């Protein structure tokens, strides 16, 4: 892959002269829903081969902070009309 | 079976395809699946230049259409609009006007194509 | 050491033995620095991706400047011969073999991978020189084990407890495998196992009440066999990674192409694979490929390589298609096919085109002349000339060629060659290629190398110096051949070689064997030459001559026709020249000398000369005209002796002069 | 018509269309550069080129072989333009 | 030529920069420790700041680069030309001599020994500097993965913030030739001058 | 270990390739003699091997499983795969198919179908066919074209049908009519099908219009030959088929004539030589094993004597095979097969067999001389001849002493106790053999062993009292000779000729003497026809240099045939060539013998358009200063941008 210019010679006389899209796999598709994984960057394409391996990091690195990020939102307990989501927002206003 | 002759059809191994086609005839239980195996087998004779040969298969995809209460399908239309043709070089006026009238319940460039050579096989009959 | 093969995503127990060496070395306290060399024959096969095509491509960038020792296969009889093999390797070993006697539990196991991730590992060396207080050596990320570690930290925390769970029952399954072995008797007890064991086992908080149980908990699981074992699914005897694996086949194909190896158990490990590793490593179909051309297998071969090129067409993202059919195509050519190839390249181009991208149609160009070289008779049947080809390639571009330049002008050497052109030409065009190959790396690129020996010797035996030749001669690759063309082609070759020397030496009834041979093999076109030529030196040995002269005419007329080679027209013609002159009849000749003689005074090549002055020298002198033969030899002595093959008639043609 | 079957296709070969250049020089060498729309009509440069492009069409021989659906298709620009439709 | 203008220029300037900085058994150790382990020692530390620098490691690649890839061509396009045209030469040299001690017939007779002596010495030299085309394909290779890693561990000695383009993941062998660099480059046959080629022979 | 198969393939002759068949039927290679080509393996139990033509002339390797047949096309093509409607026992190899026998029974309960068990296929995609029988396992088919008889043994009958099948083309493929029949031994015991097939053994013979069918059985020595002639007009009779009927003195069936009978270990065909002629293996001790030749048709039978220990192995078929000799070179060729053609098919074969007993004592009695080459073969021929026209010296004579292990030979005894043949056949063969070398002196290529004729002639000359002119017609300057005359093609060749001396004369060649069509002639000496049928036509009054081209287009004469002529008849008509190299423009079809090309292109372009074919363009061989290194590389990075 010298592409002839790494060649001190012809890289020489050279200037003396002078004066791609994605595919889902088989293994891709999941179970549980029918949305198929789609890679974040291509160091996770190893040579247009899609790792297992890698794929599944990025898959439990995801689903870690779910589980904690369970509360926000919708969740809403009884006597309290307002959910947490707003409580950190208030939070952050009140020293700030 | 049919299938493997398309493959072979398709890569240009006609003397392979016609025996193909033939095993297949045999395996079809009705004579009307026929149909569309005898015009594309007659095709492949065309091809490879005996015009006499193809006659006969000719004759028994049209008469599929005789069989069957005139069915009067696509893949016999092509066939007497061919049919009718050749019989105006074989100098038979006659046999090939009752072509036409036939295939008169086609598409709108099949009938037209069989009307003028009914009107042509009339004046010369 | 073996049993069923599964890939596995987790942590191998071969992983672990990294991380028990890896530990020792660290930790500083004991003073045992394992040998780079051990570290780096163990880590460096796990380091990710290699990447191997199946053809089209041989050992461009695969083959190591530095002889790499084998990978190691995950079992504890083959790591420990590593070490074992030092004078003090054995206390190297054996911290090995303490840990592992002292990691009897899957907490055992978190304390290692806790131990390394909250001290020994670093995130960067700015941390380095402000932690001077630490009393085990700490690694940086980016460092060669730094990245290996962090992965194995990774694949630790990527799995559930049932992940855990199956480290720990495979494990005990891999040491207990090499406890029935004859190495671990001669180590059965070193007392460096229990001065290293308990040096971490301390601090075990408990020795009275819990440990009675401890043994009752790990004991139960095991299989004591006192009553029936406790009924558990089917385990693994080996757990290796993907990468890892690659390391070991890339390693088998390449050491099959052309420290000992184990064939016999990773083909063994290997045929057990459950199927579904198969699936995630597409290469163990190839294994099976290149083992059934070993032994021309039809069938076996074909649906080996069509099992290879659909599971990998699936898993590249890449469209793989139009380098399926070329792959196939190479196979049928490699099997003599020739006619069925044609078909299948076809429907590369069209394939090529449909992507619409440029960089595989370089290939595709490349794959065309390669066939027809091998097979020289086809180049009518192509859609494209050898000369357009050549056109192209020498102005394709100026950046992102490297080797489409070498295999460009070797080509046009080829065709210069075979067209006899002026030696003018022949070495210029010649010197191009050389120097292109030459400047770049001739050892990663061997196919090319090898070409331009074979070229070489080719063209400097034509001009008349084995003493060149003999020096390049010693380059040339024996029993390497090339691809997509057979797999006994170089036996052949070597045998036509022997069949020559016995035709010197009048071994007739060697030589008589062998071309019975000849009439029902499958042989190349250039490997079909020889063998012609050879039945008609044959022929003229034995005396019979009307069979000879209606056969060598044969050859010459489709030597001109089907194949415009001029080199092989000559070689036949002199041979018709000399079966004539033979006979007492040379006067026939005549005509047909003189007119090679006046047109190879143009091309200059001093051989086809000379040898033309002797067969001139020999009908002058069958005539009843010796007398000028004499004069005209005489002048030309001097010019003849250059020559080495031609010594032999020439120096016997002295004394009958006398 | 000065190139009827000068040059012939090597299909795997990508063809090339020379855009017009439309600049003029003078014996002084002092170049002087047309642009459109402002110098000329806006419909004439493309007809121009187009009339380039058909010459460059026409530039194939008659007999050349292997000029099927796809090949022109390969040589498509992957945006539309006068040279194109020419050709 | 070579020895002079290519060679030593090339090994002075990794001698001064090398033994007399830092020394070459404690660098080939500790450069180790450093390809494995990235411990870099307060020393060493100072090495790649004040000895080698930012402008001495482009000079360093410009040296090496000419040292390898300049000495390929002498080797190709004057070497060999050059060898087999003295053998062409002596070749017809031993013609010309055997056919006057024919042609003349003459009762003196010039021994040969002479002539195949320098045959098969010039063969046995095309043999010799087709190994050394070769051999110096390889060093370039070992060359530039040497390099492209040194640039890496340099910068970072010197940004503290340098952001690391190359990956060791690209080559699975990547530890081998990098190692196999430093064995060939310090060693005591190493410090001869002849370590780039062998000038002697 | 790897096991051998007989017979594999009907290829009219014979064919240059090797089967093996694994210790289990799995695997079957291709080899050639220790190459391993196409190799295959199935998992199910192999039956048999195939290689035969399919009817369309292919040449196809076909491998038949228990209900799968795999059909690889090795000549050109792919492979191909067929099924069948049921399960099959065996397979045999017919002239342009295969014939299928059923599976019997398998598990022990003993059932088997008897109504069709017999499939007949011509090529893999067409259906197959059934046989038909009018008036039983098939022990042997007769898989050769030429011979036409099938074999049929139906077991607990024990007794044998023979039937003479017919093969049709473009549903019944085969058609069997009885003949006869023979009874088998009561000594006889038959007990795994093809272990039961195994102990019997047959073979096919056929020679000429002859054919013999070979019976053997090694455990109770039984030995015997059906023989049968096949009568053009017998044959064609319409009650012989259907009806069945057959005369009495066409069948007949008979043993071997040799000395002990019994005591035969296994026999097989001679491959290299296409007559009757079958090997035979006898031994008389433990550790060695005698080899004899015999005939079936002709009683003649060779004593060779010679001995093979390991070889009698299958395995070891073609070393033995090759053991005994035959003239492999082009000379002697031609002399038997002269002889043949002149000779007695009785006489042929003891001929063949006193040449190999002759060729094997002299490589035994010369030690390697020098070479060893067509002189071999020559000396061998010469002596054959010489001690059959020589009569025999006294026991004392050291002549006597050198020939005398050809002397006690029972054939030469024979061959010279019939006054009849060495009264007038001799002559015959001589005659033959003065008009070989007479042809050969139409070949200058071939003048060497032209001239050793002439030795060997001149000798047989001296031992026939002969006239003179014989005698000098080979000098520069009791049988009884039909011809007073010696035949040249020259002296009638100078006959007719214009302004010749000497008168007419007629060749007198031996089509007249071999009582035989002249097309058996044209193969033996077709230069000397070609150039007697060419100047009977040039040298017409009426004849015009125009005419000659389609006179050598008719005659088959070729350039490299028009080179090899002793002087003489080539210089006239190169000559008239020349004359044609000028005046002839036009196109007037067969250029090939000229030498102008643009004629001949301009012909084959017009020959293409009427079949409507080779448009070889003409390269342009252009032709200079070589420069320096560093401008050509200059050049090539200049071009490459």
């Amino acid at each position: 892959a010298r592409a002839l210019r790494d060649i001190s010679l012809f890289n020489d006389i050279r200037k003396d002269q002078n004066s791609v899209k994605y595919i889902p796999s088989l293994s891709a598709y999941n179970v549980f829903n029918e949305f198929p994984y789609y890679p974040t960057s291509a160091s996770q394409l190893l040579d247009g081969k899609l790792d297992e391996f890698l794929m599944l990091s990025e898959q439990y690195k995801s689903r870690l902070p779910k589980i904690r990020k369970l509360g926000w939102n919708r969740f809403k307990p009884i006597g309290i009309n307002k959910t947490m989501y707003e409580l950190e927002m208030l939070r952050s206003r009140a020293r700030a | 079976w049919q299938v493997l002759g398309e493959c072979y059809s398709k890569t240009g191994n006609k003397v392979e395809a016609i025996k193909c086609y033939k095993r297949s005839i045999k395996a079809s239980q009705t004579v009307d699946q026929n149909t569309s195996i005898y015009y594309r087998l007659a095709q492949l004779y065309e091809e490879l230049e005996d015009l006499q040969e193809c006659k006969k298969f000719m004759m028994k995809c049209v008469d599929v259409e005789e069989l069957l209460e005139g069915i009067v399908t696509d893949e016999t239309v092509k066939a007497r609009l061919w049919l009718a043709i050749f019989e105006i070089k074989a100098g038979n006026y006659q046999l090939a006007y009752d072509y036409a009238m036939g295939v008169s319940s086609g598409t709108s460039q099949e009938i037209e194509e069989a009307r003028m050579l009914a009107r042509e096989c009339r004046r010369h009959m | 050491k073996y049993g069923p093969l599964g890939i596995t995503n987790f942590i191998t127990p071969y992983d672990l033995c990294i991380l028990i060496l890896i530990h020792a070395h660290c930790s500083q306290d004991n003073g045992i620095s394992v040998p780079t060399a051990v570290f780096l024959r163990l880590i460096s096969p796990t380091r990710p991706s290699l990447e191997w095509n199946p053809l089209l491509k041989d050992n461009s960038n695969l083959r190591s400047s530095s002889i790499v020792p084998p990978p190691v296969l995950p079992i504890l009889d083959n790591i420990i011969r590593i070490l074992l093999d030092d004078k003090d390797g054995n206390k190297i070993a054996l911290t090995l073999m303490g840990y592992l006697e002292a990691i009897n539990g899957l907490d055992s196991i978190n304390r290692l991978m806790m131990d390394l991730e909250k001290n020994c590992l670093v995130n960067n060396y700015r941390s380095m020189k402000m932690r001077t207080t630490s009393t085990r050596r700490q690694m940086t990320r980016a460092s060669f084990l730094g990245t290996f570690l962090s992965t194995c930290i990774r694949k630790y925390q990527i799995g559930d407890f049932e992940m855990r769970e199956t480290i720990w029952i495979n494990l005990q399954n891999f040491k207990t495998v090499f406890k029935h072995t004859p190495l671990w008797l001669r180590f059965k007890d070193n007392v460096h196992i229990q001065k290293v064991k308990n040096c971490l086992l301390a601090n075990d908080e408990i020795s009275v009440e819990d440990q009675q149980m401890v043994e009752f908990f790990q004991h139960f699981n095991n299989g004591n066999d006192a009553d029936s074992k406790t009924m558990n699914e089917e385990n693994y005897g080996t757990l290796i990674s993907i990468q890892h694996l690659q390391s070991i086949v890339n390693r088998q194909i390449v050491n099959w192409l052309d420290y000992e190896e184990q064939s016999g158990l990773v083909f063994d490990l290997l045929d057990t694979l459950s199927l579904n590793d198969a699936t995630k490593f597409p290469l163990i179909f190839i294994l099976k490929y290149l083992e059934a051309i070993k032994e021309n297998s039809y069938q076996t071969a074909l649906d080996s390589l069509h099992n290879y090129f659909d599971y990998k067409s699936t898993g590249n993202s890449q469209n793989y298609f139009h380098i399926s059919l070329l792959s196939l195509a190479t196979f049928h050519s490699s099997f003599n096919e020739c006619d069925a190839a044609i078909n299948s390249f076809e429907e590369a181009t069209r394939i090529a085109r449909e992507n619409k991208d440029m960089e595989t149609l370089n290939l595709i160009m490349i794959w065309i002349i390669n066939f027809i070289e091998v097979h020289p008779e086809y180049a009518n049947r192509f859609y494209i000339t050898v000369e357009q080809i050549i056109k192209y390639l020498k102005n394709s571009s100026d950046v992102e060629d490297a080797n489409i330049f070498s295999n460009a002008y070797k080509f046009e050497t080829l065709l210069s060659m075979v067209k006899e052109s002026k030696t003018a030409e022949v070495s210029s065009s010649l010197l191009k290629f050389m120097a292109i190959t030459l400047q770049n790396v001739p050892s990663q690129n061997f196919d090319l190398f090898q070409s331009l020996v074979s070229y070489e010797v080719k063209f400097w035996k034509e001009l008349g110096y084995e003493s060149i030749s003999d020096v390049y001669e010693k380059f040339l690759s024996k029993t390497s051949s090339s691809s997509l063309r057979n797999y006994d082609s170089s036996i052949i070759n070597q045998d036509i070689k022997v069949a020559f020397k016995a035709l010197e030496e009048d071994d007739f009834l060697k030589v008589k064997q062998y071309l019975l041979k000849s009439e029902s093999l499958e042989l190349d076109y250039d490997q079909k030459i020889n063998l012609k030529y050879l039945r008609v030196k044959y022929l003229v040995k034995i005396g019979d001559y009307d069979l000879s002269m209606r056969l060598i005419n044969q050859y010459v007329k489709e030597c001109c026709e089907e194949v415009a080679d001029s080199n092989w027209r000559f070689k036949f013609e002199i041979e018709s020249i000399n079966v004539l002159l033979l006979s007492d009849v040379g006067i026939r000749s005549l005509p047909k000398i003189i007119k090679l003689i006046d047109e190879y005074k143009e091309i200059g090549n001093p051989l086809r000369c000379v040898i033309l002055l002797l067969k001139l020298c020999e009908v002058l002198i069958q005539v009843g005209k010796s007398m000028e033969a004499e004069c005209l030899i005489s002048c030309n002595l001097s010019t003849i002796l250059e020559f080495p093959f031609v010594r032999k008639k020439t120096d016997e043609l002295l004394e009958s002069l006398s | 018509a000065v190139a009827y079957a000068t040059e012939k296709p090597i299909s795997t070969q990508k063809w090339v269309i020379q855009p017009l250049n439309l600049i003029s020089v003078f014996p002084d060498d002092t170049k002087i550069t047309v642009k459109a729309p402002e110098d000329i009509a806006h419909d004439i440069v493309e007809w121009g080129q187009f009339h380039a492009g058909v010459s460059s069409g026409l530039r194939i021989s008659k007999k050349a072989t292997g000029i099927t659906g796809s090949w022109i298709a390969f040589n498509k620009p992957k945006e539309l333009d006068a040279y194109h439709g020419g050709f | 030529f070579i020895n002079r203008e290519l060679a030593t220029p090339y090994l002075d300037f990794v001698k001064r920069l090398c033994d007399e900085a830092y020394g070459y058994g404690k660098l080939k150790s500790e450069l180790e420790a450093l390809f494995l382990l990235g411990e870099i020692s307060c020393d060493l530390e100072d090495w790649l700041c004040n000895s080698v620098g930012e402008k001495n490691f482009k000079r360093w690649k410009y040296l090496g680069c000419e040292a390898y890839q300049k000495t390929v061509q002498i080797l190709t396009l004057i070497f060999v030309p050059a060898c087999e045209r003295i053998i062409i030469y002596v070749e017809k040299l031993r013609a010309i001599l055997q056919a006057f001690s024919i042609q003349n017939k003459l009762s003196y007779t010039s021994d040969l020994t002479a002539v195949e002596v320098l045959l098969k010495s010039s063969q046995k030299l095309l043999t010799m500097t087709l190994n050394s085309i070769i051999g110096l394909g390889r060093d370039e290779t070992l060359f530039e993965k040497f390099f492209i890693w040194f640039n890496d561990r340099l910068h970072e000695a010197l940004d503290e913030d340098y952001k690391l383009k190359f990956q060791f993941e690209d080559d699975l062998y990547f530890g081998y030739d990098l190692l196999s660099y430093f064995d060939r480059i310090l060693s005591k046959k190493g410090t001869e001058p002849s370590s780039i080629i062998d000038v002697k022979l | 270990e790897w096991q051998l198969q007989i017979n594999i393939t009907n290829k009219i002759g014979g064919i240059n390739g090797d089967i093996w068949l694994s210790r289990d039927g799995r695997s079957v290679k291709w080899c050639i003699e220790d190459q391993c080509l196409r190799q295959f393996t199935y998992n199910q139990k192999i039956i048999k091997a195939g290689y035969i033509d399919f009817e369309k002339t292919p040449d196809c390797f076909v491998v038949v499983l228990s209900d799968i047949a795999h059909v690889y096309m090795l000549k050109n093509g792919g492979s191909t795969t067929v099924c069948f409607p049921f399960q099959i026992g065996n397979a045999f190899w017919y002239a342009n198919g295969v014939i299928l026998e059923r599976e019997t029974s398998a598990s022990k309960p003993i059932e088997f179908d008897l109504k069709h068990k017999y499939i007949t296929l011509t090529d893999p995609m067409a259906p197959f066919g059934l046989i038909s029988i009018t008036n039983f396992q098939l022990v042997l088919f007769p898989s050769d074209k030429d011979k036409c008889i099938a074999v049929f043994l139906d077991r607990n009958s024990k007794v044998l049908r023979f039937y003479y099948s017919r093969i049709l083309s473009s549903s019944k493929d085969i058609v069997l009519t009885e003949i006869s029949s023979l009874k088998l031994p009561d000594d006889i015991i038959f007990t795994r099908l093809s272990s039961i097939l195994s102990k019997l053994k047959f073979l096919s013979l056929r020679f000429e219009r002859r054919e013999g069918l070979l019976i053997f059985h090694e455990p109770t020595h039984f030995c015997k030959i059906w023989l049968i002639d096949l009568l053009p007009d017998v044959l064609d009779s319409i009650p012989f088929k259907i009806y069945g009927n057959s005369p009495q003195n066409m069948i007949r069936l008979e043993n071997l004539k040799l000395k002990e009978p019994s005591r035969i270990q296994a026999m097989y065909i001679h491959e290299l030589l296409e007559s009757c002629l079958i090997l035979v293996s006898e031994g008389q001790n433990k550790e060695e094993y005698k080899a004899c030749l015999y005939d079936p048709f002709v009683k003649i039978t060779s004593p060779s004597k010679n001995i093979s220990e390991e070889l009698t192995k299958q395995n070891s078929l073609p070393s033995l095979q090759k053991l005994f000799p035959y003239p492999e070179t082009s000379f002697t060729k031609l002399c038997f097969e002269a002889v043949k053609y002149i000779t007695s098919p009785a006489f042929n074969i003891s001929f063949i067999f006193l040449w190999q007993s002759a060729y094997s004592i002299l490589l035994s009695r010369a030690n390697d001389d020098v070479v060893g080459g067509l002189k071999m073969e020559h000396d061998a021929f010469s002596l054959v001849l010489s001690l059959l026209i020589l009569p025999i010296p006294s026991s004392s004579a050291q002549e006597y002493q050198e020939y005398k292990e050809i002397y006690e030979r029972d054939l030469f005894q024979h061959l010279k106790q019939d006054s009849e043949i060495t009264s007038s056949v001799l002559p015959r063969i001589v005659i033959g053999l003065h008009l070989i070398r007479e042809e050969y002196s139409l070949n200058v290529l071939c003048r060497n062993e032209h001239a050793l004729l002439g030795q060997f002639l001149r000798f047989a000359t001296a031992a026939m009292g002969w006239p003179d002119l014989w005698q000098s017609y080979y000098v520069p300057k009791t049988f009884f000779h039909p011809l007073d005359e010696p035949p040249s093609i020259t002296k009638s060749l100078y006959s007719i000729t214009e302004n010749s001396s000497i008168p007419l004369c007629p060749f007198i060649s031996f089509s007249r003497l071999v009582a035989t069509d002249t097309q058996v002639e044209l193969r033996i000496t077709p230069r000397s026809f070609k150039i007697l049928g060419l100047y009977e036509l040039v040298h017409s009054p009426n004849f015009l240099p125009d005419y000659v081209l389609g006179i050598l287009s008719s005659f088959k004469v070729d350039k490299d045939e028009l080179q090899t002529y002793p002087l003489g008849i080539l210089v006239p008509l190169q000559n008239i060539l020349k004359i044609l190299e000028d005046k002839l423009s036009e196109v007037r079809d067969n250029l090939e013998l000229l030498d102008r090309a643009d004629l001949q292109r301009c012909s084959a372009i017009i020959n293409s358009i009427r079949s409507d074919c080779k448009v070889p363009l003409a390269k342009n061989r252009s032709s200079k200063k070589p420069s320096d290194i560093y401008s050509i590389l200059s050049e090539i990075v200049k071009s490459a941008s």
